[PDB]
């Protein structure tokens, strides 16, 4: 339970004031026409003002706690390694971040105030009973801890049940998200019924768990009521027998039982709180696992040199994906990218080219060998610096639901001027169609970028890469959707632009006509480099590259 | 709201049982005070062990019965509420799937999922936490009401008189409260959308190193939500303070009347009046709170009854389809951005057994033609005919069984290779899925997978190479044996040798093929070539 209370350490200076107000109000409650009328009005006004101030302070503190907890959980989620987001799907993570925290905060805010109020009132009633009689109240205090044994034994049930409820809800949310996205694919195969059946199958588990929750709630209500009744009746019985012997007084016992009535009511409420606390502990297991998780990736470095060449060296690099470590995807790659040159990486599908592009972006760490940028490992550079010096397009580019101005300038720390965005769009070839839009660069695109065509989206993705002026540029099949005219832009960018001397380019494509002018060509098959050299050198070899070109 | 009660109609027996248990609990609670009074009276003078044990016995008996009935009541209400929640989710999600494709560009998927997750709880959760204590106090409150009615009927009527400003304050509070709740839900939906976009495309975010920017955006949304929460809480507290002040005014009015008036009973009558008034005010507050909670979820009810912008469904399902497709003066503009035509007066005929190639620059409207062929959008002028009948007059399942397309950027779903091939088929044998995998040349890489045809394809196909995903899309198309096949750049990701091997699309000569491409290699063997420039045929 200490994990839940750990997050409240930043609000003690306010919760102590709230406690002072509530105890003062509790003590105040426990303890000629003009004269009698004024006093009641003053008392009521004082009580109302005190209650108002206490409620305001408590609500403000709880809202701050909720916001801070949600922000911390999301920030902890974003720090995890790359393969963490393949084990956990988007809907699951979204449900954990946005729903579990809200439920935990709601439970905490609803139960803490009730606990404190009834605890203070019970203490006051206990003091009054101490005044009334010492022996009988000592008997009550002796028999009181016996009531909490049943809750202690049962409590683990609520945790284990609530965990399952949360998991089922997250699975249903994942199904709903994955169905609602990519709706044209569902529509074009008439599969709405299948998606509905999936969602219903996920709802059935929640229904089954809800039945158990209802039964447990009824049983707990029975147990609490019987415990209160037994506690009251035992004291009543012992008192009714003690009075006969004459060792006590009738009026004192009457007053003692009259207050014992209320003390048992407070005890019943405090017994009711415990299962809710167990439920809350159960519901927050996954988010606290997220918070306390240790990322399995090296942290950011410190280097941010003013001068960087863009010299990249692969030294016997081999890699295997963490979700399937038994199979090596790359085996002993050894090649160098130098500024002012274009290196082409070609081969069949599934050979590992995009894996090489992902390694070069520090998304994954090699299982063997070294991968150096200007003689130093990638993890030694600072994050936002390294990802400005190295930029990539991606095989199927993804854009965000913002304006075209923000999509191009995405990720930059300082906002570039519109003159720079226009230059980047001109160089990428996307300036032609953006100027035709009624809103120009302020046009908002949908979250999937579906309002653009494929070639337009690819041109926007290329402009997004160029604006940073990277020293290492990675073109992962950036020519796939571009038409005949737009390929000339890429050709000029690669081989004729005056800025080509400042950067090294890694060109990955299946369009081998673009490769003829490359300084070096690497043929990758089965995860290993087979041939290397220029276009003419590979042509004279009559090997794999020559066979691939002469396929038609 | 009467609509929600109609939605709750299947749960009526549980509500009836809960009402019966509530009646039993109240009837049992009527007896415990009687015997408790005897216990107190016998303890306080005139001690007699014979009566004492009897009184304690009856007290225990009726406390036990009331406890059991109360527990059953609470269980029944809890289960009913949860079942209503699940039914709301089921119907909302079923309604969303029916909508026209323009609906999903106006809305955002993270907001829709936030609606499903959050707004249903507001409408489902009618009952407060401590309602059992409130119900258990009912008999005591009624007994206190009995005392003050007999002690002084006049001042009881004065208490029954409503405050001058009580009505207006409650109406103003409810009107403000409902709006605040609606705004809170909108802000929550926006924050959920922010998280959805940040998490879904995380590889790009990490590639550009923009995690901190997303964190800042989410924190800003959280700050807005916090401000709305604080406003709601502050308004509620102020309303409670004003209500207490009005009750105080009514209180001394009758204190004045009582002092005008039978001696020494004012000390006891005031307490009973205060308690009864507080209880009735709490009941009215609960009713208004439930009403406002149901009112705040209006957008869920809006999505549950929106009729989609689609033509009425189509009866036709022929036993044989010739597969002739005709465009007749087709003009189209997207519904979200009208007055900007995309296609202008297209007209062409596709015949079975012949391959047609459609070419053009970027943004010409080729994928728009592919979408109109599949009846995903309706033309704003002219007609689209299949077998000399409108495309929209065919049955949904039959139409998307005969007419099949391979998208520009294929989307797969989390699940096996068997479920991505044969997606949307009711039943499909092991043999047809292997034959379709062989036809698309996908079988070579499927053996190298750890679990063959049963291997988990990751979310959105993220655990496959681009060409492998493309081949699984081709196999998903071919397993149906379509009469009309549409290929929207199906060979973009494939290497030259696989691209060459897949050129013979209709070697049997029994189906209509439409090929959309930029490379001239795949358009030289076509019988008919259509050039599309700026939405017009050249
Ligand atoms: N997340 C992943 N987990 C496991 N294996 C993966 C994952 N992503 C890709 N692979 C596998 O890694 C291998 C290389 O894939 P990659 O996309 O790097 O190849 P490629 O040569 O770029 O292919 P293409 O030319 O089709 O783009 C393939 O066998 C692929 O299935
Ligand atoms: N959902 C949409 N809402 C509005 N406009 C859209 C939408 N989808 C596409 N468009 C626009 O319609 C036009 C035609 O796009 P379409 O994808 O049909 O062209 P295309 O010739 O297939 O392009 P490409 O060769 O790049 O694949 C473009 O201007 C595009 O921006
Ligand atoms: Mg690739
Ligand atoms: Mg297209």
């Amino acid at each position: 339970v200490r994990r839940l209370l750990g997050c409240l350490g930043s609000e003690t200076r306010r919760l102590s004031l709230f406690l002072v107000l509530v105890v003062l109000s509790s003590l105040g409650e426990m303890a000629t026409f003009t004269r009698n009328l004024t006093l009641m009005s003053i008392l009521t006004i004082a009580s109302a003002v005190l209650e108002f101030v206490g409620d305001g302070i408590y609500n403000n503190t709880m809202g701050h706690v909720h916001s801070h907890l949600q922000g911390e959980v999301f920030g902890a989620v974003l720090r995890q390694e790359t393969e963490f987001f393949q084990q956990n799907q988007t809907g699951n993570i979204m449900s954990r971040v946005t729903e579990d925290t809200s439920t935990l905060s709601d439970s905490l805010s609803e139960n803490l105030s009730l606990f404190l109020w009834y605890l203070v009132r019970g203490l006051c009633l206990l003091g009054i009973m101490l005044w009334g009689s010492v022996s009988l109240t000592m008997v009550t205090l002796i028999t009181l801890p016996l009531l909490f044994l049943l809750p202690k034994k049962v409590g683990k049930w609520y945790q284990l049940l609530e965990v399952q409820v949360r998991e089922s809800l997250a699975k249903s949310s994942q199904v709903a998200i994955e169905a609602l996205s990519a709706m044209p694919t569902v529509r074009s195969f008439a599969n709405e019924e299948g998606e509905a059946q999936k969602f219903r199958e996920k709802l059935q588990e929640i229904k089954t768990l809800n039945q158990k929750e209802a039964v447990a709630y009824a049983v707990n209500s029975w147990t609490t009521s019987i415990s209160g009744m037994l506690l009251k009746v035992g004291i009543l019985y012992i008192g009714g027998q003690l009075v006969t012997s004459g060792a006590v007084s009738s009026g004192n016992l009457v007053t003692f039982v009259l207050y014992q009535m209320q003390f048992t009511q407070a005890v019943e409420v405090l017994l009711s709180i415990y299962p809710r606390v167990q439920k809350a502990v159960g519901s927050s297991e996954k988010i606290f696992e997220y918070l306390d998780r240790t990322p399995r990736c090296p942290p950011s470095g410190l280097l941010t040199p003013l001068h960087l060449e863009g010299l990249v060296q692969f030294q016997d690099v081999s890699f295997a994906y963490p979700n399937r470590p038994d199979v090596l995807v790359l085996q002993g790659l050894t090649f160098t990218l130098r500024p002012g040159e274009v290196t082409a990486l070609v081969g069949p599908n599934g050979s590992g080219k995009s894996t090489v592009a992902a390694l070069l972006q520090n998304l994954y760490q090699p299982t063997g060998g070294q991968l150096l940028l200007d003689g130093k490992p990638l993890p030694q550079y600072e994050h936002r610096y390294l990802h400005r010096q190295v930029a990539a397009v991606g095989q199927e580019p993804q854009v965000f639901g913002r304006s075209l101005q923000e999509n191009i300038a995405y990720g930059l720390t300082q906002k570039p001027t519109m003159e720079e965005i226009t230059a980047a769009a001109v160089k990428s070839g996307a300036h032609s169609f953006i100027s035709g839009l009624p809103q120009g660069y302020d046009t908002e695109v949908d979250e999937a970028g579906s309002q653009l065509s494929g070639g337009q989206r690819q041109a926007v993705a290329l402009a997004r890469a160029l604006i940073r002026k990277p020293c290492v540029l990675i073109l992962d099949d950036a020519t796939s959707a571009l038409d005949a005219n737009s390929q000339l832009q890429v050709e000029q960018l690669l081989y004729e632009s005056p800025e080509r001397y400042s950067r090294s380019v890694l060109l990955i494509t299946q369009h081998l006509s673009l490769v003829e002018q490359a300084d070096h060509i690497l043929f990758l098959e089965g995860g290993a480099i087979r041939e290397g050299g220029t276009h003419q050198q590979l042509m004279e070899k009559k090997g794999c590259y020559w066979a691939m070109v002469q396929a038609p | 709201m009467w609509r929600l009660l109609k939605l709750s109609r299947p749960d009526l027996p549980l509500l009836v049982a809960a009402f019966f248990f509530l009646v039993l609990a109240v009837l049992g609670e009527t007896l415990i005070p009687h015997y408790s009074g005897r216990v107190i009276d016998i303890l306080g003078g005139d001690f007699d062990p014979h009566a004492f044990a009897s009184a304690i016995f009856f007290m225990c008996l009726f406390s036990f019965g009331s406890s059991l009935s109360a527990g059953c009541r609470g269980g029944c209400f809890t289960y009913t509420m949860s079942r209503i929640n699940l039914r709301i989710r089921e119907q909302l999600f079923s309604s969303l799937l029916r909508q026209d494709l323009g609906f999903f560009q106006e809305t955002k998927t993270g907001e829709l999922n936030s609606r499903l997750s959050s707004d249903t709880t507001l409408m489902s959760n009618w009952l407060p936490l401590n309602a059992n204590v409130l119900l258990r106090s009912l008999v005591k409150v009624v007994g206190l009401y009995g005392f003050m009615l007999s002690i002084s009927p006049r001042l009881t009527l004065l208490s029954l008189l409503h405050m001058p400003f009580t009505i207006a304050a409650e109406k103003v509070y409810n009107t403000r409260h409902q709006e605040v709740l609606r705004e809170i839900q909108d802000a929550v939906a926006r924050a959920g959308q922010v998280v959805r976009e940040a998490v879904g495309g995380l590889q790009t975010v990490r590639s550009f190193g923009a995690e901190e920017h997303e964190v800042c955006r989410y924190k800003e949304a959280l700050e807005q939500c916090r401000q709305l929460y604080w406003r709601r809480d502050l308004e509620r507290a102020l309303y409670l303070l004003v209500r207490r002040v009005l009750h105080l005014g009514v209180q001394m009015l009758m204190l004045s009347c009582g002092l005008q008036q039978t001696q020494g009973s004012l000390l006891s009558f005031m307490i009973y009046q205060e308690s009864v008034g507080s209880y009735v005010q709490t009941l009215v507050y609960i009713y208004g709170d439930m009403l406002s909670n149901v009112g705040a979820a209006e957008k869920v009810f809006s999505y549950m009854d929106r009729q989609p912008n689609l033509p009425s469904p189509g009866t036709l399902a022929p036993t044989t389809l010739q597969g002739v497709v005709k465009f007749q003066d087709v003009s189209f503009a997207y519904p979200n951005r009208p007055d900007r035509p995309v296609l202008k007066g297209l007209t062409f005929t596709l015949r079975p057994g012949e391959v047609t190639a459609l070419v053009g620059p970027n943004g010409s409207g080729k994928s728009t033609v592919a979408a109109l062929l599949q009846n995903l959008y309706q033309p704003t002028g002219g007609q689209v005919l299949l077998d000399e009948k409108p495309i929209s007059q065919y049955e949904h399942c039959y139409l998307h069984s005969q007419v099949v397309s391979v998208g520009q950027e294929p989307v797969l779903f989390s699940g096996s290779v068997r479920n991505n091939i044969a997606y949307g088929l009711q039943s499909c044998e092991d043999d047809k899925v292997m034959a379709a995998a062989q036809a698309a040349h996908a079988d070579d890489f499927i053996q190298e997978m750890e679990h063959g045809i049963y291997t988990d394809v990751g979310e959105k196909g993220s655990q496959l190479a681009a060409g492998q995903k493309q081949r699984l899309a081709i196999a998903r198309a071919l397993v149906r044996d379509p009469r009309v096949l549409i290929l929207d750049q199906a060979t973009s990701a494939l290497d030259v040798q696989c691209e060459q091997a897949l050129q013979d699309w209709n070697s049997r000569g029994d189906r209509t093929v439409l090929v959309i491409a930029h490379r001239l290699q795949t358009v030289q063997r076509a019988h008919q070539i259509l050039v599309l420039q700026e939405g017009k045929l050249q």
